[PDB]
């Protein structure tokens, strides 16, 4: 119901991450520390084939209160990797903090990043099954404060329009490729069976998280926290919408 | 017959028969020998390198042919005007043609003293492709038609055709045609030729513009008995899901139920006449809309009939969606806009989509909430339609015709076609006016005194001239409009000019200052 | 007999024959004066001054018109049941319209006291636009029709029309129509009016649902003599390619060869009647699917006929792809879902694609190994088809008609159209039943004793009432099905109900509980 | 009658007339009992709960049926050669079917001795669905046709059909048909049956290939009087936009204006017979191109008629856009390319788009400059068209037919269709030849001596044989081409071989070594 930062006032009595309902109290959750020493290389892991990631079109951007989610529509499927059949992009949200020290979702060798971006792909057809492997989300790390990339520029421009929670706007025009690292860098990643980073966790996600973070200007990162708020009144910002790390358990993380 | 006797008497006049009008035109037509007297294999190679998209192969025939597939070959400016200021529709019903007063002459450039003398005993071979057995090139908007100004003398174009080509090479399927493999009439100076033809039934051309728009046909005073989704969220915030419905009425015509929709489309790049707001880039070909065939792309030149631009967008024109004519005296290559006349089809904006805009938008996903997994929270996403094919309930107008534009075209002989109105404008016919081929007869001239199996070559220089006469019957569609206020009419402008529009100048040169359409009268949808 | 005798009887009935059914209906109407006897120009600036999408320009007339373009104006619920449970097809053939028992009244309402007397003189003018020279507003699903319940007395709606507009302004092409420029009959008490109309050749409406699906027409016991690609890379995993083929048969119906494919489509957004799985955002218009005309956008209201939803997904409906009727007494602005009745078209799911689903998939590149060319390689990629036009071999069904839905529509007078069946349902005709215009003749009050000059604006306050009868003969297409098992039929429910469906309540208010289609019987594809 | 008397003669031959040819075929068939004389419900589950895409519901009947919907059932290879080498077109006109020399058998399968004898008093049932009241399964390219070899004896296939289904379940709309609910003739050894049928009017099949291309219809020597945009920028530098126009002439045929365009398309994935350049991935179904119906996906099989490959790339073929036949002896599952014969349609490249290429390119934006809001300055952007629906001005050819391909198909009974030429080739007909159903009348075995209610389940084992004859008159379209050079003709190859093509081997096995189309002769567009 609520992040740990939100449950800091005497009022606004909601359930923090330590008391999240549903199936979020189990072994596999999602946010784990990825030690590169203990991971084993899987030869079958190959870079994904990004079809429809080069098209430019308007995207719906809205203040989901807990984060900013961008609807990816159709025609942005993924067929590469070791995914069962193929997955189609449906949503794009991200998590950040007030500085590149607190962290964002996943950590590599105990190292966190300024911002974490979650591109979630739903299973294309499958069937009416309750089985796992229903979502194949791509995780990208973001931590840099030097140079501005035009890929994230329309997103930052659209950020002020959704300042209040439950507000809707639209990105002017951009492509998914521009917001991703160069294809020459998208070669190494990790796969682990996590459930969900949001409450009512369901163990149906592949969680292919990439190394080699993306670089955005520090001004854009500051605007992310400055232009967003949790409550209806512009009092509490959206700094720390990050779930605390969870035990790895007996799950084994593979490396490409 | 006989030299001392003509075979024709100048016939040019036009007679309006109320619901009809007969056009008559006569003209002189000089014809040369052409490619000596031989057929010549031609090809991309022959032309040169052309291009993959310009690759070809066919033959240059030594024959020539007559042509009048242009309204101006039959209607005078005054004639047109009237037609267009007084009828909703019009169409050809027949044609009668005649060649006469033919004179064949031989030229003798006596060491620099070219001397023309009459060869009273020579002939021109003429025939029609009535059974349509030869490649039909009369539907390609080429030059070589009877000039619009009767006093002008004409040269008669040369007949040539194309077949299948692999690059510059031919294939076994390729065909060769010999026009001498056809029966033909031989005419001496005392002889003449004539034939008549019946136009197959064709739809009247729409010489009008609609006074209503497809999206504005409802009663502006009465509500519809239908409802539309007005809201999806209460608003305030947080789980606001709701379904509100409202009656569609005069206040919101946009959301009202409709029975018919606009015609199909194939987006074209927009181009501004003001070359400052365009784009500093060479995009003529790169930004052109095109189609491919057997690995060969061809520009969507006329393309589907689509409104040239939105109300007030005048300065804009689809990269390749309009007919562009050259003004009198205009050069052949890289001429400025001020040298050409670009047509437009604004009139059809009432039913046809704008050529430089998307047809519309379509849903591309299933909007949803986090109702299942917290994912699936997808917002309604839509996409733009750049090209829209035919849909039931669609309606549309065809491209207008012009005085200086083409009249008819031959529908390709295929298993299937749809709405075969020629895309450049006019009337499409499976059996249109047949091609009338004409070529003099090569004089064998000097032969050797000892047998020569080698075919002859020296042939005596000659050329031929005479008169052609085409008459076309056009049925007319009258108007019974109840419109109160005066209609829009095409008129010349009184304002003191240097030269009358559509006339000759001090040098005796004719000039069609502007293209003239046919859509001035108005009628309801 | 004048002022003492009747100009007519009530009639209003139904006669069913073997292959025919003539319906008769008579109702009581009242006509006000409208526009104070005058014509007035109307525009969005005059009324709303709304956005460009809803801009308009037109005219309001002092005339009224008769409307009976809905099935319930002629068919009783029972009549309707008999029709739909016993006939595979139907269509209108002829019509008899008549007016009578005209009564014109004046209104005193003086110094407070309001009184009513009859003006035995006075006149009502009546004329039909049999020549179709006036804008046709009967195909826009408007209110103002003959009440479904015969005992209801109704008021004639006011006639108004729209012409061309640029914003709220008019253009030179816009047309002003004056109804007094049309010949008309004037009628005193004792005079009656009558006219007959013959319906054009229209196809029978499909009052059936298919018992088979386009993708299931093959014999389930026999294989095909055709093969399909089954495997491609002998599994393994290095550099192994292969082409394995297999016979298409009962086990893999999905890949069998087929001769016909489903009809065209134009994707619509999906909305759930259970407001929780929808999406917490306003998308009614944002994601509505639409088309554009001269810079103006119009929704895809009942656009192409598509299956409303996948089998068992009734909770879902296309945003603007279905007809939505209002229940008795429902408001006009922002009403709840329980106050309206959303129709569906699941019966056509056997041949038409689902309205909220992509038509299919299509290849978008060339799959190749790396060696081809160099070290590029490529995997087979496909893309979704959101809007698909018309292709040869397509088959589809048209929109169903409803007891409360429209009957006919006027096909727009354009050069070309495809399958001109109205998208809201019914029969499309080039010359549908002519509009019937009606008006009370103005009666000046008392003029000055000195010649003025200007038009009279002082008039006696009057209104008219009378009876109207309409009779329509409908042709029927019977069924000769060999189906062994019983069929689905429209039936009332026996369960106790405070009120009887399709009847008046304790206050005498007639209501139609639900929409009734026509597709209950079944036949093979 | 009865035994001792022949009921019919053989009759197997062809008769060629000027514009007609009558084929006559006679064959020997055998007919078992089938479902032990029972009707049975079948379904995906029944079989083995197949995929959603492969789910079905239907019934299996103890009836058999006659299938001769293939060209090799009537035309000998020799005869086929004369048909395609001398006629530009052809079509079926009328037919006569005959069943004769019945003869059934008892087969007393005692212990090991199956002992077969004749049951003279046994009956066979036969009836034609001339009213088309039964599911039509003859348009699904199933096996069970009259053998091409007039000497091969064949078994009648069993009749089965499918109705509506929800997964493996039926719905109330589903229909059940009992064939015994139809009047049927009963025949003993001395009885015969015959019926005649007239084919509805169908277009002649195009048994020719075009000698011209849609993009090469112009005179290669004459310029057009239309201009095209040649340049947009004077050169490099910066702010230097311009508009230069040029005459479209022979040297730049690619940009010439044209009246007609290529037919529609639905892109298919390209596959190479060279399994080294395709891919190291399984993409048969992933990248196959398909269409959806009520949530079920069906492969776009032959689909729209599109050229199989670009002139030259014969190694390529559309994933599922061509007809694939199995060679003699070829198995049914995962067979190699060497075991199958893949057809192609290169002949239609003259008018139809290439199956594995985009239809063309379309604009997607408005090129703009650094005007107010210089940060804008757009750039001409275009997009590929993978699926193009019908547009006015389109022309196309239909898929070719083959000696081993189907002849006709039943057009689905619907409100609408477009160009209903069966996608697999042939003639589409609303009332095609009626299905001929046949069944061994059950002969109960010894009943009990005390009355029992249960239906009988013990029956004398029986099977029937006999002869069948079918005669079809075909109308021919003679050619009067003026092409000089010889044409391409289908011909056998003289080079020596172990066997004769289209004959039997040392084991008496007959075989068709290759598919034979009909497009050898040529004609202009
Ligand atoms: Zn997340």
């Amino acid at each position: 119901w609520c992040y740990e930062i939100q449950t800091k006032d005497p009022r606004s009595s909601c359930l923090g991450p330590e008391k999240w309902p549903g199936a979020c109290k189990e072994n596999q959750q999602s946010p784990i520390n990825i030690v590169t020493a203990r991971t084993k290389v899987n030869p079958r892991l190959t870079p994904f084939i990004l079809v429809g990631y080069d098209q430019k079109q308007q995207w719906p951007i809205k203040n989901n209160q807990h984060t900013v989610e961008m609807t990816l529509g159709g025609g942005a499927c993924i067929i590469g990797g070791d995914l069962p059949a193929r997955y189609e992009a449906v949503q794009l949200h991200l998590h950040w903090s007030n500085g590149n020290d607190n962290g964002s979702e996943h950590s590599i060798d105990g190292r966190h990043f300024a911002m974490e971006m979650h591109i979630v792909h739903k299973k294309l057809t499958s069937s009416k099954e309750d089985s796992k492997d229903k979502f194949a989300v791509l995780a990208f790390m973001i931590e840099v404060g030097d140079k501005v990339n035009k890929g994230f520029q329309p997103l930052v421009e659209a950020l002020p329009s959704i300042s209040k929670p439950h507000s809707t706007s639209t990105v002017r025009e951009s492509s998914l490729q521009d917001m991703l690292p160069p294809s020459t860098k998208m070669y190494t990643y990790f796969r682990y069976n996590g459930s969900l980073t949001t409450p009512n966790c369901d163990e149906t996600v592949i969680w292919t998280v990439y190394k080699q973070p993306i670089k955005i200007h520090k001004n854009q990162f500051l605007e992310f926290s400055k232009n967003l708020y949790y409550d209806e009144d512009q009092k509490l910002n959206m700094k720390d919408n990050v779930r605390p790390l969870q035990p790895l358990g007996k799950r084994q993380v593979f490396k490409s | 017959d006989g030299v001392g006797s003509s075979s024709g008497n100048w016939h040019c006049d036009s007679q309006w028969l109320g619901d009809r009008v007969i056009t008559t035109s006569t003209r002189t037509w000089a014809l040369p020998t052409y490619n000596n007297h031989l057929y010549k294999q031609i090809s991309n190679s022959t032309s040169g390198g052309s291009s993959n998209d310009n690759a070809y192969f066919g033959y240059s025939t030594p024959w020539g042919y007559f042509d009048f597939n242009r309204f101006h070959c039959h209607f005078s400016p005054r004639d047109w005007q009237r037609l267009i200021n007084n009828n909703w529709g019009f169409r050809p019903k027949r044609l009668n043609f005649k060649l006469f007063n033919i004179q064949v002459k031989e030229v003798t450039d006596n060491n620099g003293v070219k001397t023309i003398a009459n060869n009273l005993t020579s002939t021109v071979q003429v025939f029609t492709d009535s059974d349509y057995q030869l490649p039909y090139v009369l539907g390609s908007a080429h030059e070589g038609c009877l000039p619009p100004f009767p006093a002008d003398v004409f040269m008669i174009p040369q007949y040539g055709y194309l077949t299948l080509n692999d690059g510059s090479q031919a294939v076994g399927r390729s065909s060769f045609y010999c026009l001498e493999y056809f029966p033909s009439q031989m005419l001496r100076t005392g002889n003449n030729f004539q034939f008549s033809y019946e136009f197959e039934n064709v739809p009247f051309h729409s010489s009008y513009a609609h006074s209503q728009s497809l999206d504005r046909l409802m009663n502006p005073l009465i509500d519809q008995y239908l409802y539309y989704l007005s809201k999806t969220i209460n608003g305030s915030g947080q789980n606001q899901q709701t379904l509100k419905f409202s009656v569609a009425g005069p206040s919101n015509m946009a959301v009202q139920g409709r029975n018919y929709i606009p015609g199909p489309s194939y987006r074209q790049q927009r181009v501004s006449t003001t070359v400052t707001q365009n784009n500093n880039s060479e995009f003529a070909w790169p930004g052109a809309s095109s189609w491919a065939l057997n690995g060969r792309n061809s520009l969507m030149n006329p393309g589907p009939a689509m409104a040239s631009h939105k109300e007030g967008e005048d300065r804009f024109f689809p990269l390749s969606g309009s007919l562009i004519f050259g003004k009198q005296g205009t050069g052949r290559d890289n001429v400025d806009a001020d040298k050409v006349m670009i047509t437009n089809e604004e009139e059809i904006k009432t039913t046809n989509p704008v050529a430089t805009e998307s047809y519309g938008q379509v849903a591309t996903n299933h909007q949803s909430a986090q109702w299942p997994t917290s994912y699936d929270a997808a917002q309604a996403q839509t996409g733009w339609v750049q090209n829209q094919g035919i849909l039931p309930g669609m309606v549309w107008q065809d491209r207008d015709v012009y005085l200086q534009g083409p009249i008819w075209a031959k529908i390709p002989h295929t298993d299937g076609n749809f709405h075969p109105s020629p895309l450049m404008g006019g009337f499409g016919m499976k059996h249109p006016p047949p091609q009338i081929l004409i070529k003099n007869t090569p004089v064998p001239a000097d032969p050797p005194t000892a047998f020569n199996k080698d075919k002859l070559n020296s042939f005596i220089t000659q050329y031929s001239t005479g008169q052609v006469s085409v008459e076309i019957e056009w049925e007319l569609q009258k108007e019974n409009s109840k419109r109160w206020n005066p209609e829009i009419q095409y008129t010349s402008n009184y304002y003191k000019s240097n030269n009358v529009e559509f006339a000759v100048n001090t040098e005796g040169v004719y000039s069609e200052p502007r293209p003239i359409g046919t859509r001035y009268l108005t009628r309801n949808l």
